[PDB]
């Protein structure tokens, strides 16, 4: 009905390639499946064939050594779900030393259930970032996607879909350049859909044949049965793998069938849950009533005996392997190798574990910041034990600083010493505590107090600052007085600071770090005392490097001896924000002064050099200079003020054309304190119109071949006059220019013409100003006399 | 008093407390 | 730091709080 | 007059009463006398006393804070000269912050032997303006009078009489009760006594009789058996130039001390031996050492503490440190330079040495003249050298820039993980602790962790070489498991040394040296090597590489490293030469300055010269006038912590899937001139033409014989300045009288133009009338060679003509005297 | 080298035997 | 088995040949 | 193309041995 | 660190030496 296939059991592929018929004969695999060593084919052997069935694989994937296998449609083009049950080393697909691999294949497989992919050793793979990953994996179990050729490039990720962007590419989605991306709704993305695209009944999974109807799908959510996805069987049938029901002929088969042994792993069947599985789990004895898993009659404890006497975990795989057992016998040994988090896994599936009759090591952990999967553990009967009697061994951990609670579980202890070496991360305070709690009462067990406790934060007393002040250059601190109960221990305190523009400021791990890193310590010397106040009843530190208004993030810890005590593992006093005062608001930067008009002027100026508190306001000074006056002795022949709040932009008005300006620009942050003076300084473009000779040029002339002249300085010299332009000019004959000072002009009102000949003349006049020059005045006439 | 044992060496918070009164 | 003169006056005023000025 | 009482050694009467009354018993105040920290005093806590024995104290006089003194007459109203032997901050009379004073009480102070005298801050004390230094000093510069009531003129001033011989203010005085003593002009600097007397020079401050030697309160240059001597025979030694202590007394002085331990030298009892002289030992003799040997400065009682660099100044200038230190300091950019330049120069240490709770270094050495630790201190339980608590440490001192030898006490290495075994072992071996008859202790368990201390050598295999690369490539090197190589981390620096170590540099939290250049293993044989990108031509370049490895849970190594190679990257041609400057000072030198290349690329065999010729522009005659290495991703580029913890947890996690899947996978049966200066950053020319362009091509040069190649063209223009032989018309001046009154003024050009003639001013003045103004342009000058006076009246018509150019100005042509006739 | 682990395990025992297979678990 | 024999210590051809069957 | 690895970014020996014919 | 170019062409020569490059 829903599957077009008989249900085959799980297979393992390897060499030979005639066992690969049987993945024809069957559209369901119930168990994992393996297709490894391939040696035999080459590539007419995966173009020239394809397996059209194989709809859903219950617990895992894994392809490695295959020779020639370029597409996964090659093999089926119908694998629509992996469901998931069991995973193969936190995955549930594996490429690895894949040497032919060039496209992807499989289009109907929307949703993993449990697990991740392990894509790893490929040089030829191709379309690994136009797979929707967010889409498919809906669970995230340390998925690494490496080694691989998308980090260089072999086609460039690119085909010729929808091309949504839901990963950050914004390339088409595609799995085959014949192919494209399939979206559905995220909202109907955990139940499968169709293959038109839309939402699917939630009792049907993966790909679906009608949409939103549970009666036609290509599998079910919660069980199979009818032909139609249901979600519970009547109970004269019971349901087998978790994805189906079954009449209770074919359990009591496969008990009978396991009855004498002569299968390495099958146990008598039972039922419980509606299911016939293979083992009632603990709390729950093993007898038969019609294969029921009758309550238990008293201690029923399930011993589950661990191979090699210890077990290390670093899968959820093998923690799954021993769910459903109360005691274990044996030791363990902790190794988180890489990958993302698994204590919430790691006490779901162990949480259960409640005696260990052997020791347990600890190494190279990488997340477990606290120990949680053991909540039920009370009695450890340590019937084996590591040479050197230590039933707990502490190794290379850096990663946990925390321990279980210690006022809803216990743990006793009965024998061997507690290993803690190397673990810096680790504090002493929960060390001791433990040491207190298992015994082994009290008793002082080989363990080094120098090599934890070094790059965390283990004090266990605190201080309080008592007396605080704060200035722009000396900040004091005193905190509340505290000595060891051995009045030897103390060797100082920690002064932790750092710069915060903003408190955002997190309490450090507790290491030592200096020079020009984060959170630079300074160590601060010890008081001298017996902890009895001589002059002095709170100790503290008075740094004084600090500069005007700025915020230091200041907290103190406790350096003390080490002692076989619970107690005196140092002090630690609570963090500080100190702001600085601010008493200089800074010198202002790059000051432009540039003239736009003959009177206006345009100012400039940047921020200060250093922003110490809100600037109130800008303050600024400029009043009307004068020019240098040199034309009488030599010849070439308060203030007004303004102040605009956050502003970085002025314009002078009101100013006259031509001479200089002097302008000072200063920041002020009160209203008063302001910084020093800066200098710069421009001058308004002169108008050469104003310079120009006004009125008429008379000539006083009197027979001495002496033509007094009268002109008129312009209506407003720029600054004074340099000397002025009298070229009279005579008809028929050779131009001339008469160079007339200053110093002569102010003594005869002008000048007066003298070693002429007598005709008509014609005198135009053109006054010079400091700068800028004027425009010709009038030509003039008048007739020299003799 | 104070001023050779601060302007010969950094001073220290406990070394003002002592001339304090 | 170094504590001299005038800068050491103000530090002896500024960091004690529980006696006067003596230097 | 003689000294009534004994003499006693200087005292620091601090919040004491009882020390301030044992000051009448003294008559020579043997030391500095220190009168500080009296806060338990108040006016209702003190006392007016007289002290008719002190006369005289041999060394500076410091008073600070002194509460309940309101005059200085209440301590000494005897003394007569503070000598000042000893020096506070330069001055010999220090009073520094006192207040309630509100007038002093001395009246036989005099005269002061050597030093200066502060009075600052003194807001309430009065006359300190009123007091003469012309006999009591041999100077008026040497007392600092600020910050004093008296300097403002707020002081009310008394005297005695309208009789004190002394000459607001009336007269110099220092009390009301007490004055000042001013003596004729026959007297002398050495002092006066009060009378009005003068004192001979033998003597100093006030004398009982008058130019009498046998007879002084104190002798200036020395004093002896009863009567002021000018010499100490032996074995009397001169003490503080003002007496003569014999042998006994100075190796009392010596004996008590170990203020300072008392030397013999030059027939004087000083403290220190003057730098260059050796320690004679059992006599104190400072004999003259052989070449120049920096002061000893002692230990006291054989102890110093160090905590900070502050303390490590306190060493410098020392070759000889008598008594142990312990170098406890952490934090700090670059700690070992600083401890290096605080202490380089400690030949030897006899004492202990403690590295105890030590941080922020990654070597221990930090000294460059030491090769042996005398260890004549011991610390308890036989042990000369300490190490504890510490966390971060990749060496000892090496054998090659430091030499160690050890001749006591047992060593210790505790609590040091990084510190390996084997630099343990080479450290027992180089000292020879077990040579002569002693076992150490050390903490072995505890050490060797975290740390390789197994390494293999890395034989290199082919290497070429570039003018700005080096290729490199070593043997195929693979651990015993190849999956335990996760690559190369390189580590080059620039440097010229030839002894190069990875201990160079750096030593402190934060701080590094050593560039890093990063590799990935080597395919599968193909030579593992590193191409550098890009280089400094001419330069050498120490390199190494070494080989990271997967770790245990203690420590696991399977390490190999390079030997530091000295390769030198072949030559190029070199920049511009930096700075063209040819300036000229006349019209016919100048000089061509430069700076050599800022990329030299390899010694520069010449420096190349050209230049082309130029000459006055023409257009003035026709003119009139009357992601990217350059940005950066980092600059120092190490790995962190945080990424070699993911990289080793990843290759784990990797390698524990692939055993997994091998486990159950597998299963067993059932033309421009030139010119070349070589050496030099100048060149002279001379014999130049006068203002005359000239542009100067300049490169540089690194070879010369094999080939040229030289620096890319640099050009600077200098135009010679022009000489003035044209501010007056050259020549005579063609003129002619005619009739029609038209003076057609003919001339010729000058010599030279110097460029271009801006115009001629003539100036046509009959009878010597105003001076005009005439624009002769170039134009019009060629076209009527000179200018043209059409008509002129009748009259003696004085010319004077200007040849106005950029030439200079400031002289006119003597006028031409024509009397016009029409 | 000279250690047989992972890849170079792999491709090392392959060189053994390609057409008898392994044992079947 | 095969990655403590192999991997830890030098394999011979007569261990490689044990998984072949 | 051999710019996005070695212009881009930084070419590793073994990186230019895959531009060489 | 990056190389184009000339420096690009210098790198292909001295790295791949034994035998010809390409650009």
């Amino acid at each position: 009905h829903l599957y077009p296939g008989e249900v085959c059991p799980g297979m393992d592929i390897r060499n030979n390639l005639t066992r690969l018929h049987e993945l024809e004969n069957c559209s369901v695999i119930e168990g994992h499946l393996q297709i490894l060593l391939m040696f035999k084919t080459r590539p007419e052997d995966f173009r020239d064939l394809s397996f059209p069935k194989l709809i859903m694989i219950t617990d895992y994937l894994l392809l490695f050594r295959v020779y020639g296998l370029e597409s996964l449609k090659d093999l089926f083009p119908n694998l629509t779900v992996i469901r998931g049950s069991r995973l193969f080393f936190n995955y549930a697909l594996v490429i690895f030393e894949m040497v032919h691999l060039k496209e992807l294949g499989l289009y109907n497989l929307m949703n993993i259930t449990r697990g991740s992919v392990r894509i790893e050793k490929n040089n030829e793979l191709c379309y690994l970032a136009t797979i929707d990953w967010s889409r498919i994996l809906d669970s995230v179990e340390d998925n690494y996607i490496v080694l691989n050729k998308d980090d260089n490039e072999e086609c460039g990720d690119i085909c010729p879909c929808p091309a949504t962007v839901i990963n950050g590419q914004f390339v088409e989605r595609c799995w085959t350049h014949s192919h494209c991306q399939k979206v559905c709704p995220t909202i109907c993305k955990s139940h499968g859909c169709t293959a038109e695209g839309l939402c699917c009944h939630s009792e049907c999974l993966g790909n679906c044949s009608q949409p939103d109807d549970p009666t036609k799908c290509v599998a079910c959510r919660n069980f199979y049965l009818d032909g139609r996805c249901v979600e519970t069987c009547p109970p004269p049938y019971y349901h087998f793998q978790d994805w189906r029901c079954v009449n209770f002929s074919f359990c009591q088969d496969l008990h009978h069938k396991c009855k004498n042994s002569r299968r390495q792993g099958c146990h008598q069947y039972v039922i419980h849950n509606n299911k016939c599985i293979p083992e009632c789990p603990s709390g729950y004895t093993m007898n038969s009533s019609n294969l029921l898993c009758t309550p238990c009659l008293g201690p029923c404890p399930k011993v589950c005996h661990l191979l090699e006497g210890e077990k290390t975990i670093d899968s959820v795989t093998s923690a799954q392997e021993l769910r459903g057992c109360t005691v274990i016998n044996g030791s363990l040994i902790i190794n988180i190798r890489g990958g993302n988090n698994l204590a919430a896994e790691l006490e779901a599936n162990l949480g259960l574990i409640e005696e260990i009759s052997g020791y347990l090591k600890i190494r190279r952990s990488y997340a477990l910041v606290s120990l949680s999967f053991f909540r039920k553990l009370r009695l450890i009967r340590g019937e084996t034990l590591e040479i050197g009697n230590y039933s707990f061994y502490a190794l290379d951990n850096q990663n946990l600083r925390q321990l279980w609670d210690w006022s809803k579980h216990n743990l006793t202890i009965t024998q061997g010493k507690l290993f803690f070496h190397y673990n810096p991360k680790l504090c002493l305070s929960e060390i001791h505590k433990m040491e207190e709690v298992s015994g082994t009462r009290q008793e002082r067990n080989d363990i080094a107090l120098k090599t934890n406790g070094d790059q965390a934060s283990c004090e266990n007393e605190l201080l309080k600052f008592s007396y605080i002040r704060t200035s722009f250059d000396k900040i004091l601190l005193r905190w509340e007085p505290y000595w060891p109960p051995d009045f030897r221990d103390l060797l100082g305190f920690m002064l932790f600071y750092k710069e915060a523009p903003y408190q955002n400021v997190t309490e450090f791990d507790g290491q030592d770090a200096c020079g020009s890193n984060s959170w630079t310590v300074v160590d601060i010397d010890p008081p001298l005392r017996s902890n009895d106040p001589k002059s002095q009843n709170h100790p503290g530190w008075l740094m004084r490097g600090l500069k005007p208004w700025t915020q230091y993030a200041i907290f103190v810890k406790t350096l003390v001896t080490f002692s076989d005590e619970r107690r005196t593992y140092g002090a630690k006093s609570d963090i500080i924000y100190v702001q600085t005062d601010a008493t200089n608001p800074s010198v202002p930067l790059d000051p432009i002064s540039v003239s736009n008009s003959s009177s206006q002027i345009i100012l400039k100026w940047k921020p200060p050099s250093d922003p110490n508190g809100n600037i109130t306001h800008y303050l600024v000074f400029w009043e009307r200079q004068a020019e240098d006056s040199e034309l009488f002795e030599l010849d070439y022949c308060h203030r007004p003020f303004e102040k605009v709040v956050n502003k970085e932009s002025l314009v002078i008005s009101g100013l006259r054309h031509f001479t200089g300006y002097r302008i000072e620009l200063q920041a002020c942050n009160q209203d008063e304190r302001c910084s020093v003076a800066a200098y710069v300084s421009a001058r308004t473009m002169p108008e050469a119109k104003a310079d120009d000779i006004v009125g008429p040029v008379t000539h006083e002339i009197f027979e001495n071949n002496v033509v007094h002249l009268m002109w008129q300085e312009p209506k407003e010299p720029n600054g004074l006059i340099v000397l002025y332009e009298v070229s009279y000019r005579r008809y028929g004959d050779e131009e001339l220019h008469l160079c007339v000072s200053r110093k002569h002009f102010a003594l005869e009102r002008g000048c007066r013409l003298r070693g002429l000949s007598p005709g008509n003349y014609s005198v135009r006049i053109r006054a010079t100003s400091l700068a800028g020059n004027g425009s010709w005045t009038e030509p003039t006439y008048f007739y020299v006399t003799d | 008093g104070i001023v050779e044992q601060c302007c010969t060496s950094i001073c220290s918070l406990y070394q003002l407390e002592n001339y304090c009164n | 730091q170094h504590l001299c003169g005038s800068h050491l006056v103000e530090a002896l005023y500024l960091v004690c709080g529980e006696r006067g000025f003596f230097y």
